[PDB]
C-alpha cells in the first residue's frame, strides 16, 4: 500500500465525520465487518458425517 | 566529489593503485583477482621456454620480413624448372 | 545491542562524526544504487534540463 | 488464424490454460487475462475463464492448491464468469469451498 | 533459516515419532493436525524471545496534530493500511519488511534532533508515557516532531496461509528447546497418565536446555559498557 | 576424522545393538532409519559445540556504501548468492570452503589496517553492535574497509546426499557422549516405561563424560596469558 | 579517514543531499519521458536534416518566385 | 584459542615482524605454489613480453615463412653460373 | 624475541606475502603474456622452420631482385 500513500492526499482535515461514532485516541476496536474469500478443499472423508 | 572508490567497482582487468600498494588485503586480493593470466601463464611454460631460446633468431627475422614479402611472390616464376638452370649454364 | 539511527552525535568523546548512514539505510534500503546511479551524471541531465524549451 | 478471431466476428470467449496450473508455474497466468482485453481485444463485460485439470486422482492436492491460485488471480483480475472444467474430477476429489480457519 | 517444511519434517523424524499424527511414511506431519503444531511453535517462540531478548528492531513514529496516544499496530503502517479506514499512517515502511506487531517491551525512545527522551519518569515534563505495554504517549504534539523508538521484539507470527512468514529464524542451540516444548503441549493434550509423564519429561528438558544456554552465554546476552559517571561526578 | 558410514556401522555394533533398527547382518543402519539418525548426530555435535568451544573460524566482511547491518548469511556469499535477487556479495568465499553458516558466537572483530574494533560498547562511539547474534552493525561504513571477524563455530551440517559432509571431527575423548545423546533420542521416542528408563541411563552417561572431560581439561579449554596491565597503570 | 574519498557526515547522506538540492533538473526531466522518446526516435533524420541545414533551404521562397520573376 | 589473520602489527613487546602471511594463507590458500612457480622463472616472462612486437609481427607472415621454407635448398640454385652467361 | 634469523633468505614481511608483491608488483608482463598466448603457441609450432630458414638468412638474399633481373636480362 506504498503506491496508494504516493497518489494520496493524506490530509488529515477533512469534511466527513460520523457524529454516532465519536472517540478518542485510546478507543481501538476491530471492524465487524470481516473480509474473507472462499477457497477450495477438499473433503476429509476421515470424518465421517 | 561524489566518490567512486572501491572494491566492488574493481574488474579484472583494471590497473593497479599506487596509493594502496602498502594496504596488505589488497595487494594479496589484486593477485587473487586475476588467477586466470597466472594460470593461462604456467600451464604453458615450456612454449615460453622455447620461445625464449630461439628468440635471437626471430629478432634477427625481423627486420628481413619486407624482403621475404617481395621473394615469396617471385617464387613462383623462381621455379622455373630448376633443372632447365644447369643446361641454361651450359648454354 | 543496537544503535538507533535517530542517534545522531553520540560523541560523548566528541570524535568529530555525526553517523547519518543509518537514516539512509533505514529509509533508502536495497535502493541508493538507483541514486547514486543518478548522481554520478548529474552534469548530462542538467545539460538536458536547460535546453528543455528548445527541445 | 488471427485476422478471423478478433471481437466483431465473434460474441464471446473462453479461455483455458491448463498447462501453466498443472505445471505450477503461476507467475504467467496474468498473461492471459492481459491477451484476452488487448491482444484479441475482447471486452472484460464477456470473458469466460475454465481452470484446472486433475487427472490420475493421486495427484489432486497440489493442483487443486494451483486451481486455488489460479482463480485468486482471476477474481484480481475481474473476469465476470468462472469454471470449474469438469463435473466428474469435482465430484471424484470432493471439492468443497469454504472459509480457512483463523489459526 | 529454515522454512515451515523443515520444521514439519524435523519433527516427523524427531519427536513425534511414534505417534499417530505422522504420515506413513514418515515424512510430514498430516494436513489436520497441522494448525495444532503451528500455534504451539509460535506459543513457544513468544516463550523464548520473551526470555532471551535475542531481537532488537526499530520502528519510526510520526506525530500528527491531535493525536496523544500512538498505538505500534499494523493498521497505522505505511505498507498494510487500509486507505479507506485509515487516511494518514504514522508508521514508515518504506525501505523493507512490514512490520508484523511485535513490541514486546520498548527501551529507548529519540527525537529526531537526536535527543532522548526519557519514559515513564513523572517526574519530568518532557517524558513520554506507555498507559499499555505497546500504546506510546506525547503530550505535547509538535510540528515536523518525529520519534526513533527502539523496542525489544519477537518473532513474527507464523501462518502457512500463502501470505504469513513461512521463515524461521532461531539460534541453532535453541532448537531442541523449540521441539521439547511442542512435545510437551502434544503429550499434555493427549489426557492420559503414561502422556503426562513424558509431557512432564520434555517439559523439564526445555527449562534444563535454557538455563544451560544461559549458562555458557552463548547469545551474548551479558553487556558491559565503559564508565561515564566518572567524569560527570566532578572526579579527577 | 572418519566417515559417517564409521559412524553408522559403531552405532550399529554398540549401542542400539538389539534394537530392531539394524540391519539383519548388524553390520549397518536400514535406509528407512537413517534421517532420524542424522538429525539426532546433529544436535548432538551442536550441543558439544555449544558446551565446549573446541573450534574457532574466520570470516572476512566487505563493506558497501550504503549498508549498516551485514547478516552473516550464505545469501550474501559469493560462491553461494543469486545474481539477481543480489547484486553484490560482500561475504567473501573459495571455491573449496563455501562458507555454510556456523555462528554460534562472535569473540573479536579486527580492522583491515590491524587496529581492535570494540564489541557492543554502548558509550564507545567507534563501536561495533549486533543486533542480533548473526548480524553485524557499522554506523560509518568507510571507503576500502574490510573486516575480519573471529567467531565460535559449530560443526558443519551432515547431509548423506553426495553434496553434504560426510566426515565428523571431533576429539576421540567425545564420542561415547556422542553416541549416548543418540541413544537417549532413540530410547525416549519409543514412549514405552521401560526405555524411558534406559534413556535416563544414557543422558546421565552423557552428563557425566562431559563433567570428566571438562575435570582433567582434555580439552586445552583454559587459557591463561601474560599480565600487561601492570605497566598500563603506571606501576615500576 | 582520508579527507578527500571520505565525508565526514557521511558518504551516503553526502550522496543523498547532494541529490535532493537539485531535485528540479530531475523533476523538469522526468516530466517529460515521452517527448525526450519521441526526439530520441527521431534523431537521424534530425542529423540528415543538420547535414544539409547550410544548403537545402536557399530561402525556398526564392526557388518559386524565380520563376515567377 | 586462534589467532586472526588481520590481526597484523600485533608487536607491541617488540617491534620485529608483521604476520602477513595469514592473510595469504586465507584468500590465496592452496595458490602460493602457482605463484611461487611463476615468479621464479620471471625473467624468460619478461624477456618474452619485452618483444611482443616483433614476435607479434612474424605472427601474421608465418603461413609465407612456411611456403618460402619448402624452397630453401632450391633457392640458392647457384646463382653464379648462370649470371655469368647471362652477362654475356 | 627475534626469529629473523638469517636475513638473505628470511623477511621480516613475510616469505609469502613477499612472493605476492614481488608478482603484484610486475602483473603487467604477465598480461601481455597471457593475452596473446594463442598467438605464441602457432610460433612453437613453427620454431623448426624459423630455425632452418635462420641458417639460410646470411646467403639466399643476395639482392635477389637483382638475380631476378639477371634472368630477365
Amino acid at each position: 500500500s506504498i503506491e496508494d500513500y504516493l497518489k494520496g492526499k493524506n490530509c488529515l482535515a477533512s469534511p466527513n465525520y460520523d457524529p454516532d461514532d465519536q472517540h478518542s485516541s485510546w478507543r481501538e476496536d476491530l471492524p465487524q465487518f470481516k473480509k474473507d474469500r472462499e477457497h477450495l478443499t477438499l473433503v476429509n472423508t476421515r470424518r465421517n458425517r | 566529489t561524489i566518490p567512486n572508490e572501491g572494491y566492488c567497482c574493481e574488474t579484472l582487468n583494471d590497473p593497479i593503485v599506487d596509493k594502496m600498494i602498502g594496504n596488505a588485503y589488497y595487494v594479496v586480493k589484486f593477485v587473487a583477482l586475476r588467477m586466470p593470466f597466472i594460470k593461462n601463464v604456467s600451464d604453458n611454460m615450456t612454449q615460453l621456454l622455447a620461445i625464449h631460446n630461439k628468440l635471437t633468431e626471430l629478432s634477427a627475422i625481423y627486420t628481413k620480413l619486407d624482403e621475404l614479402q617481395l621473394i615469396h611472390n617471385n617464387l613462383d616464376k623462381l621455379q622455373e624448372l630448376y633443372n632447365q638452370l644447369s643446361k641454361l649454364t651450359g648454354l | 545491542s543496537g544503535h538507533t539511527p535517530f542517534n545522531t552525535i553520540p560523541n560523548e568523546g566528541y570524535c568529530c562524526e555525526t553517523l547519518n548512514d543509518p537514516i539512509v539505510d533505514k529509509m533508502i534500503g536495497n535502493a541508493y544504487y538507483v541514486v547514486k546511479f543518478v548522481a554520478l551524471r548529474m552534469p548530462f541531465i542538467k545539460n538536458v534540463s536547460d535546453n528543455m524549451t528548445q527541445l | 488464424p488471427e485476422s478471423e478471431w478478433i471481437f466483431p466476428n465473434y460474441d464471446f470467449v473462453q479461455i483455458e490454460d491448463y498447462d501453466w496450473i498443472i505445471d505450477g508455474r503461476l507467475d504467467l497466468v496474468p498473461l492471459t487475462f492481459d491477451a484476452a482485453v488487448n491482444r484479441l481485444g475482447y471486452p472484460l463485460n464477456v470473458v469466460h475463464y475454465f481452470i484446472g485439470f486433475v487427472l490420475l486422482p493421486e495427484d489432486a492436492k497440489k493442483i487443486w492448491a494451483d486451481v486455488d491460485k489460479a482463480w485468486g488471480l482471476a477474481l484480481e483480475a475481474g473476469i465476470p464468469h468462472i469454471y470449474p472444467w469438469s463435473y466428474t474430477q469435482v465430484m471424484r476429489d470432493g471439492v468443497i469451498y469454504a472459509v480457512p480457519k483463523v489459526c | 533459516m529454515y522454512y515451515i517444511e523443515e520444521l514439519f519434517c524435523r519433527l516427523a523424524n524427531g519427536v513425534l515419532n511414534n505417534t499417530g499424527i505422522v504420515t506413513d511414511d514418515r515424512g510430514d506431519i498430516e494436513d489436520d493436525s497441522k494448525p495444532f503444531i503451528i500455534v504451539a511453535a509460535n506459543e513457544a517462540l513468544t516463550r523464548l524471545h520473551g526470555r532471551f531478548n535475542m531481537r532488537n528492531n526499530n520502528v519510526v513514529v510520526e506525530m500528527q496534530e491531535g493525536r496523544t496516544n500512538y498505538p505500534l499496530l499494523a493498521k497505522y503502517a505505511v505498507q498494510s493500511y487500509d486507505p479507506n479506514e485509515v487516511k494518514c499512517p504514522f508508521i514508515m515502511d518504506l525501505a523493507g519488511e512490514k512490520f508484523a506487531e511485535d513490541v514486546i517491551r520498548i527501551l529507548e525512545v529519540y527525537d529526531d534532533k537526536g535527543r532522548r527522551r526519557p519514559l515513564n519518569d513523572r517526574n519530568n515534563p518532557c517524558s513520554l508515557f506507555t498507559p499499555r505495554p505497546n500504546v506510546l504517549q506525547n503530550n505535547a504534539p509538535k510540528a515536523w516532531e518525529v520519534l526513533n523508538v527502539m523496542y525489544q521484539a519477537k518473532h513474527p507470527k507464523l501462518s502457512t496461509a500463502e501470505d504469513g512468514y513461512n521463515e524461521i529464524d532461531i539460534p541453532d542451540t535453541l532448537d531442541p528447546a523449540l521441539d521439547a516444548y511442542i512435545a510437551y503441549r502434544y503429550y499434555t493434550s493427549l489426557n492420559t497418565p503414561e502422556s503426562s509423564a513424558k509431557a512432564a519429561e520434555y517439559l523439564s528438558f526445555y527449562d534444563s536446555i535454557c538455563r544451560e544456554v544461559v549458562e555458557y552465554d552463548l547469545t551474548s546476552d551479558t553487556e558491559v559498557d565503559t564508565n561515564t559517571l566518572f567524569r560527570k561526578r566532578g572526579w579527577r
